[PDB]
């Protein structure tokens, strides 16, 4: 019994909207209708900063 | 010469090297089987009641 060989995937995949959305959270950028975007590891910390409603 | 016919030396003689290569290719079965693929089940595809796509 030798090591299978899968068919690989010819189709779109979940890596398309991963990198798209990785792509999206980081380095700024504008959206179709809001103002600025603010990237992962800094609206986190504006939330730290800020605070949350507790009770 | 007496009792044995001429190749009986040559007969002996191979018998005696196809007993001990007989020995180390029963050894060399036992030891191929108990580690090969199948009695492992070693990439083999293992069938699952729904078969599930990983």
């Amino acid at each position: 019994p030798f090591t299978p060989q899968p068919a690989p995937v010819t189709g779109n995949t979940y890596r398309t909207y991963v990198n798209d959305a990785r792509t999206l959270l980081n380095s700024y950028g504008y959206t179709m209708e809001g103002k600025v975007h603010i990237p992962i590891d800094r609206a986190m910390d504006l939330i730290v900063e800020r605070g949350l409603p507790v009770r | 010469a007496q009792i044995f016919p001429r190749n009986a030396n040559l007969l002996s003689r191979l018998s005696i090297f196809a007993l001990v290569l007989l020995v180390v290719e029963g050894i060399l079965i036992l030891g191929v089987y108990f580690r090969s693929n199948y009695f492992r089940q070693v990439n083999v595809a293992i069938e699952q009641p729904v078969a599930f796509s990983h």
